[PDB]
C-alpha cells in the first residue's frame, strides 16, 4: 500500500521558481527511486528526472537539466522538484512516481529488473502567468426568442476575466443539475480566464421558475449569484 | 534519443469492441515498453511492462504484444470505464520517452447540434466591452465549424471557443463560441449572426439578432 502525496497547486510569475513536494509512505526500502513526470497541455506526457535519495543520485533530462533540481529529506520520506527559469509553457501538471526495480537505480533504468512507474502522486497543478490574481465579472446569458428550440430555451452565465483558475458554477444552489453544461475555461489574450455555464429548460418555465448561477472563485475571492431573467428580442 | 509515435492519435469506439493501439519506436528497444492509462482528474495508471506483462489488478481484457520497434496494446472487450488516453513508455535508454497518447472516445450516432445565440448583457455594456455567445448544444461527432458574421461580414480573430467533454449520459459534445468587441464597434452594426455547420446538418444553420431590438 505505497502512496505518494504531492504538495498543493501553485501559481507562479514567469522567471520565478517552484518547488513541489512528494511524500512516500510506505515503500519497502530506503533505496527506492522517485521519478518526476509532467503532463503538459499539447505536448503530452514528459519525463523530467529521477532521484534515489539513499545515495542522493540524480539524473535529469537534457531538455530541462539547467532548471530542474531533485532533492530529498531521507528522515521524512519526502522528495522535492524545483523547476526554476519558469516559462509560460511550464504551465502543466506535475506528477511524482515510484520507479519499481529489483535493483537500486544508480544511473539508467536497468530494464530487465524494471516494473514500470507503478505508483503516482495526485499531481500538482502549476500555472505560469505574468497575470495577477482577480475575481470574475458575471454576466447573464438571457433566454429569449433567439435562444429557443421547439419547447426548449437555453440560458446561462458568462464568467469573465479571472485569474487564476479555478472557478465553480452551480445553478440555483445546486438544486438544478440536469441539462447543465459548464465549458472549459478559456485563456484570453489578456492573460485572464473566461468560461460559460449553460442550462436547457423548457420555455414555459421562464415565467414561473427563477434561475440563478452561483459563481465561486475561491482564489480571489468572490462569491456571486446572478439572477438570469428573460430578455425581449425581435420576433423576426 | 528515442521518439515514440503511436497510432491513431485518437479513435472512437463502442462498448464490447476490439480496440488496438500501435506503438513505433525510432530505434529498437527490445521488450522495454510500458503502457499507461490516464483519465481526467487522475494520475496515469501502469497497465503493462516488459511489453506483455500485465499488472496485478489490471483486467484480463488488457493484453500487450510486440518487440523491437513495433508494439501493440489491445482491449479485447471494451467497457464503460476503459474510455481514456493510453500512453506507451520506452525504458530502454534514458531519457524515458512517452508516446503522444491515444484518446479513446465513445462511439454514438450522428447528432445535429441545437444552436443558440446570446446578445451582450446590459451590464457588460456599461464596461466598454461587448460579448456575443453562440452555443452549440448536444451533438456528435465533435467536429463543428462556427462562423460569426456582422452584417453578413465574416469576423476572424475575435472569437474564442471551447468544447465540453464527451457527455456521460448521451455521449454528445457541446461548444461555446464567444465573439468579443468594444461597446464602440458594436454599436457600429445591426446584424449579429452565427452560422454553424455540422456533419448531421442538411444546410448551415444560422441564428442572428438585430442589435437594439435585443
Amino acid at each position: 500500500q505505497v502512496q505518494l502525496v504531492q504538495s498543493g497547486a501553485e501559481v507562479k510569475k514567469p522567471g520565478s521558481s517552484v518547488k513541489v513536494s512528494c511524500e512516500a509512505s510506505g515503500v519497502t526500502s530506503s533505496s527506492y527511486t522517485i521519478s518526476w513526470v509532467r503532463l503538459a497541455p499539447g505536448q503530452g506526457l514528459e519525463w523530467m528526472g529521477r532521484i534515489t535519495p539513499i545515495f542522493d543520485i540524480t539524473n535529469y533530462a537534457q531538455k530541462f537539466q539547467g532548471r530542474v533540481t531533485l532533492t530529498a529529506d531521507k528522515s521524512t520520506g519526502t522528495t522535492y522538484m524545483e523547476l526554476s527559469s519558469l516559462r509560460s509553457d511550464d504551465t502543466a501538471v506535475y506528477y511524482c512516481a515510484r520507479d519499481k526495480s529489483d535493483v537500486v537505480v544508480v544511473t539508467s533504468i536497468r530494464p530487465a529488473y524494471y516494473y514500470g512507474m507503478d505508483v503516482w502522486g495526485q499531481g500538482t497543478t502549476v500555472t505560469v502567468s505574468s497575470a495577477s490574481t482577480k475575481g470574475p465579472s458575471v454576466f447573464p446569458l438571457a433566454p429569449s426568442s433567439k435562444s429557443t428550440s421547439g419547447g426548449t430555451a437555453a440560458l446561462g452565465c458568462l464568467v469573465k476575466d479571472y485569474f487564476p483558475e479555478p472557478v465553480t458554477v452551480s445553478w440555483n444552489s445546486g438544486a438544478l443539475t440536469s441539462g447543465v453544461h459548464t465549458f472549459p475555461a478559456v485563456l484570453q489574450s489578456s492573460g485572464l480566464y473566461s468560461l460559460s455555464s449553460v442550462v436547457t429548460v423548457p420555455s414555459s418555465s421562464l415565467g414561473t421558475q427563477t434561475y440563478i448561477c452561483n459563481v465561486n472563485h475561491k482564489p480571489s475571492n468572490t462569491k456571486v449569484d446572478k439572477k438570469v431573467e428573460p430578455k425581449s428580442c425581435d420576433k423576426t | 534519443d528515442i521518439q515514440m509515435t503511436q497510432s491513431p492519435s485518437t479513435l472512437s469506439a463502442s462498448v464490447g469492441d476490439r480496440v488496438t493501439i500501435t506503438c513505433r519506436a525510432s530505434q529498437t528497444i527490445s521488450s522495454w515498453l510500458a503502457w499507461y492509462q490516464q483519465k481526467s482528474g487522475t494520475a496515469p495508471k501502469l497497465l503493462i511492462y516488459k511489453a506483455s506483462s500485465i499488472v496485478s489488478g489490471v483486467p484480463s481484457r488488457f493484453s500487450g504484444s510486440g518487440s523491437g520497434t513495433e508494439f501493440t496494446l489491445t482491449i479485447t472487450s471494451l467497457q464503460p470505464d476503459d474510455f481514456a488516453t493510453y500512453y506507451c513508455q520506452q525504458y530502454n535508454s534514458s531519457p524515458e520517452t512517452f508516446g503522444q497518447g491515444t484518446k479513446v472516445e465513445i462511439k454514438r450516432t450522428v447528432a445535429a447540434p441545437s444552436v443558440f445565440i446570446f446578445p451582450p448583457s446590459d451590464e457588460q455594456l456599461k464596461s466598454g466591452t461587448a460579448s456575443v455567445v453562440c452555443l452549440l448544444n448536444n451533438f456528435y461527432p465533435r467536429e463543428a465549424k462556427v462562423q460569426w458574421k456582422v452584417d453578413n461580414a465574416l469576423q476572424s480573430g475575435n472569437s474564442q471557443e471551447s468544447v465540453t467533454e464527451q457527455d456521460s449520459k448521451d455521449s454528445t459534445y457541446s461548444l461555446s463560441s464567444t465573439l468579443t468587441l468594444s461597446k464602440a464597434d458594436y454599436e457600429k452594426h445591426k446584424l449579429y449572426a452565427c452560422e454553424v455547420t455540422h456533419q448531421g446538418l442538411s444546410s448551415p444553420v444560422t441564428k442572428s439578432f438585430n442589435r437594439g431590438e435585443c
